[PDB]
């Protein structure tokens, strides 16, 4: 029994060991209570404004759309404290943890941005934070490992499986199933068992709410499309939520295409996987013929996950949102282009969304279109990875 | 069939508890796994709990994670597990056989077809580790249609509504969880909770088998004296496999010694 | 002849080779013109808001003042696009460069934050940017070198002298004296020849203006003191300017004490140097008995400069502002403390200001005081340096 | 004294321009520097421009930056430069001697005391490189009080107000800058600007010496034919020092050859 619907059509649910059900129910009740609590809402709003820096800017690109009929704005979540959108919902969940009398936090991280967000919120709010991170990601997103540790978080490398986000997810959930009495699992994406996809969306929806107010102010109308990259789905659902009922507004989610869909080395289950049960949810996943979970791949650690949040699977199924993929090389070109022509260094995850928007423009350069890209994070964490690639490439 | 029912009636007549080892099918290979299983039975196992190797076993600690990995390294697939199961049943007509499954392996090419395969090879129960009672409907329905017992979990902090649902929906045996966390021999299960054991009996639940962290004869005796119908041990058995990979004869001797001692303890 | 006063009491002036005087006069006239130009002001305001992210938050510390009568707010210039206050005045100067028909930019950088700011503004506004950086700083602030280059800026290591900020300054000025016909020198601090100390102050003064509005809103009164670190003086004068006429408001500038004033390895000329002429200005400087310019030292590259802007020398002389020093070890403790107790990773430069505020609190813990620290930048650029130190220290 | 006035009157009588080498005092050491300077004079230098080593010479390119560094490596201080100057004047009573200074070295322990020291050792002019006419008052006042000529710079894009101020405030000679930028033999000065040369004469300015990038006899001839009273060469002379550090005799022979050729060119 739940207070809220755990499903989005066929997708979602609470596919966890029985031991964890009371924790999920407790979380859901605490969330419902907090959502109607003016003191909670005021505390959360104050942290977002005065600590995290909201509202974040909406920047019109000045150069990259030259010579086309595309007007492109970037929602600047890269300016949020911590350097990505992850910080928004971490502040809300940290307050819920406190509300439930918990004093410890478990989190998984891939890009290290959710881990940084979790560490910073725990330092601020007096929680003991431990973060699981795949060993491959400890290497390719190393600046975030140093940031997490300086903030007093324990960072636990995960060597099992693919040593990437799914494996950090597995360890976090294993840990929680033994420590839930004292630890809150601060899941960092719009995926996993209910109530997480719902809470994460509700604690990210200020992204789209602000976008709407800002585009109305600057353009006097809604966007033709809003475009966001999709790992587990939090930044995309945060951007999408407030536009769902605005039927004219296109919702475009961008999965990582890795080395190319045809190679099997990607992270695009929504369009190229099939429905399975894993990580507490029924959702599209990359799986073998026998139902073993496949290892994903992407140049970007934040997108390197073989599943996707169930609300995205649902929005796709009914045709309300469209999902596409962008390869590693397309993402890199978009990264370079934004650095050199707009003076913004984007996260490689966010560069997938940008790459798609650039494609929309370039493919149809006389199509009148007003687009918003969710610039989910800054690329400081990626600069060594990108440098090394461009040098090996002979640039 | 009625293999659990017959087993428990026999154990009761002998005023005895069950000892039920867990292993991963095909760990460290198909041939050795079959020999391991025959050794467990010859040494006194009353029933078996058998793992199908799964890529991401979220209820298992490192010991059994590593069993799954050894099976995959040997190229074990669920199809090969079903071939093994057929061979085990062919040798051992009455021993109850329960599968430890993760949901995706059951859901993969159709829930109904999965349980139909279980019936054909003569499996008696299926425990789907990541499907709580709240999500269990199509699983328990398919199990019962194919004469398979769906196994549900009674955790230490089970409330009354949960006790009633587990008693109603489950068959074969009730899983009495020793503790929170994941499988592991080093993390010792708590003493069996008398109140849960007694409430399950009051609600006519399938007999309880205590599991998680049971790695010593003393814990088996404690479970039975608390009123449980028996105990399950996985990681302790698997460590004997892991320790003796280069010594297959010593492996079977140590498995036999351990299983015999754990079974002796079930008579307390 | 000038339109504006080149001096602050005895300090300042235009001590450059005669060749550069027309460039300085041209810059001054362009600045005066732009200051009364509503279109210029609107363009600058739009970039600050919609591109850089202004206004920046004013954060009340929640934990670090516990048990004392100090209320401490941090002005969050670490949240500005680029990661430091440097971005504010770069946007204004870049617009002036364009206004004067120049298409190239020269800048010096120490911490690499002014260089990053210069590179980003040049990418946005279509200028060719070259940045001089001391070779020691190329090493200890390396993340900023990668950021500058990804944005298309040329980064020129300077091996001469101390291979730090003063040496990058020297090369930038040498370059400008030959390239001024086509290049604007985008000096990054409130120092050098007139009109730079004036322009830099006027293009940074939004820091203190916003601070004042924010403290009035939250506290209903002015701060007892505002505290800022002082390299060349831009973030400090940006914070101070709007409070100069509020006689009750203390203005505290923090110079780097390095390994300790007594060792001679510091960057604190305002309090420990003597008046000299160098880098186009008459100002306090670290100099030998004979008048050779001494090499400075600080753990922080942004503060590692043997002089100071002339308006600070002036404010000190009349007692309107007080100047103090903070050592490397004091700065490091403040860095660690903010990371672990407020979940903010400060620049090591900004950590000098914070360290002083923490001292004010700790020395007199029952003194009622409302303080603002200018948190001039984020410490991403410092994380490898700080890690290496704390590890060598056995932590 | 009147050493520049006497020199230019003599050069005019002979219908000849001046050749004025620059070196850094004490490069590569005090003794060798003194020999270098005697060699410059014996080879035909009409006047000297002499650098006092300074830590941050912002109007100088790498060649002269490196001269300053060699002098510092030899432990040269301004005090030792004044001791050298006294020795040079003692040997050579009439040759005009001009110092190239940076402001801090003049300002350091008092502007007046600096120019008083210059007078005592018999220096004739001081050029302070980073003090424009706009900041020059206390410098030119102190210079004139101590019978030292303050030298000012006429850049290529000098306007009329500047031409008038340089003509009025300067004495000894007017510096006619060849080009923008910093000192350097590789960056060749432009042809002397006839209009500036003629305007300076119209305003009764001290005679003009063209400098920056003059490294060949042809450029010396071009400066004189354009109406300048002579030319200064620094980096070209200094490179001969830098090239021959391990060969002090070859150094002086090459300095002599070069200076002789540059002086011959001043008669064109
Ligand atoms: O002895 P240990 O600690 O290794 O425990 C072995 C248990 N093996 S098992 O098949 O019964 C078993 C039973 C239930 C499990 O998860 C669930 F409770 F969530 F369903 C996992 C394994
Ligand atoms: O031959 P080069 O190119 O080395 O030039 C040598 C010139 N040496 S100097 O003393 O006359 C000399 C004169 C003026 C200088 O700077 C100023 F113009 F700003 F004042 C610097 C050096
Ligand atoms: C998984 C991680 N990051 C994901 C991420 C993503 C993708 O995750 P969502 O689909 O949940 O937004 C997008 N943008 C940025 C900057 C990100 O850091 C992490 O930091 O743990
Ligand atoms: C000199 C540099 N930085 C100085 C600096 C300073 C000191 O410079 P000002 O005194 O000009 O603010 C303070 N804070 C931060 C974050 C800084 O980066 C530079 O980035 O080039
Ligand atoms: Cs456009
Ligand atoms: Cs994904
Ligand atoms: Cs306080
Ligand atoms: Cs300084």
């Amino acid at each position: 029994t739940t207070l809220l619907n755990p499903y989005f059509g066929e997708f979602g649910g609470m596919y966890v060991p029985q031991i964890l059900m009371p924790a999920l129910n407790q979380l859901e009740e605490a969330f419902v209570s907090a959502q109607k609590d003016p003191e909670f809402q005021a505390q959360f709003a104050d942290l977002l404004k005065n600590y995290a820096g909201r509202p974040t800017a909406l920047t019109k690109c000045q150069n990259i759309t030259a010579g086309t009929r595309t007007t492109l704005y970037l929602k600047r979540e890269d300016l949020l404290h911590g350097g990505a959108h992850k910080t928004n919902q971490v502040l809300g969940q940290a307050l819920l943890a406190k509300r439930m009398g918990k004093s410890e936090i478990i989190a998984e991280t891939g890009a290290g941005q959710h881990g940084v967000a979790s560490a910073l919120a725990s330092a601020l709010l007096g929680l003991k934070c431990r973060i699981y991170m795949g060993a491959k990601d400890v290497e390719r997103q190393s600046p975030n490992v140093f940031r997490m540790r300086l903030m007093g978080a324990e960072v636990i490398p995960v060597h099992s499986g693919s040593a990437t986000l799914k494996d950090a997810c597995n360890e976090a959930l294993r840990d929680w199933s033994g420590s839930y009495e004292t630890a809150h699992y601060m899941l960092g994406t719009a995926a996993g068992p209910h109530p997480y996809p719902t809470i994460v969306r509700e604690f990210q929806r200020m992204i789209g709410e602000e976008t709407k107010a800002q585009i109305l102010d600057k353009e006097g109308r809604l966007p033709d499309a809003v475009i966001a990259c999709v790992g587990g789905g939090s930044n995309a659902i945060g951007m999408f939520a407030d536009f769902i009922n605005d039927t004219s507004v296109g919702l475009i989610g961008v999965e990582p295409g890795g080395h190319g869909i045809e190679t099997g080395e990607h992270g695009a289950p929504l369009k190229h996987g099939r429905v399975g049960i894993y990580f507490g949810m029924k959702a599209p996943m990359m799986q073998t013929a026998d139902g073993q979970i496949e290892e994903s791949y992407s140049i970007s650690a934040g997108l390197d996950f073989p599943s996707v949040g169930p609300q995205h699977a649902y929005l796709n199924s009914i045709g309300r949102a469209d999902y596409v993929s962008i390869t590693d090389d397309e993402a890199l070109e978009a990264f370079k282009t934004l650095c050199r022509h707009e003076g913004i260094i984007p996260a490689l995850e966010s560069s997938h969304a940008l790459a798609h928007a650039l494609k929309m423009m370039r493919e149809q350069p006389e199509k009148e279109q007003l687009l918003v890209v969710n610039l989910s994070g800054r690329g400081d964490k990626d600069i060594f990875t990108v440098h090394d690639i461009l040098k090996a490439r002979g640039e | 069939m009625e293999r659990y029912e017959n087993l428990f009636a026999q154990l009761n007549d002998r005023r005895e508890g069950a000892f039920v080892p867990f292993v991963t099918l095909g760990d460290p290979g198909i041939e050795q796994s079959l020999k391991i299983i025959d050794t467990l039975i010859d040494a006194g196992a009353d029933a078996l709990e058998l793992g199908v190797p799964f890529s991401d076993p979220l209820a298992d600690g490192p010991t059994i994670q590593n069993a799954n990995l050894r099976a995959f390294a040997a190229g074990v697939t669920p199809a090969q597990c079903f071939e093994m199961l057929a061979l085990i049943r062919e040798k051992h007509p009455t021993i109850p056989i329960g599968l430890l499954m993760y949901a995706n392996l059951v859901f993969n090419n159709g829930i109904d077809a999965f349980y139909a395969r279980c019936e054909q090879v003569g499996v008696d129960s299926v425990l789907v580790a990541d499907v709580p009672v709240e999500e269990s409907a199509p699983f328990r329905q398919a199990a019962l249609r194919h004469n398979i017992a769906p196994i549900f979990i009674c955790p230490p902090n089970a409330d009354d509504d949960l006790l009633r649902q587990v008693a109603s929906y489950g068959r074969g045996y009730t899983y009495l969880l020793s503790r929170s966390g994941v499988t592991g021999a080093e993390n010792r299960g708590a003493l069996p909770l008398h109140h849960l054991i007694e409430k399950l009996k009051e609600y006519h639940a399938a007999p309880a088998l205590q599991g998680f962290g049971i790695s010593s004869p003393e814990q088996v005796s404690a479970a039975v004296r608390a009123g449980a119908a028996g105990a399950i041990s996985g990681s302790a058995i698997v460590k004997i496999i892991e320790k003796n990979l280069a010594s297959p004869k010593q492996m079977l001797a140590e498995l036999r010694s351990f299983v015999s001692a754990m079974k002796a303890a079930s008579r307390a």
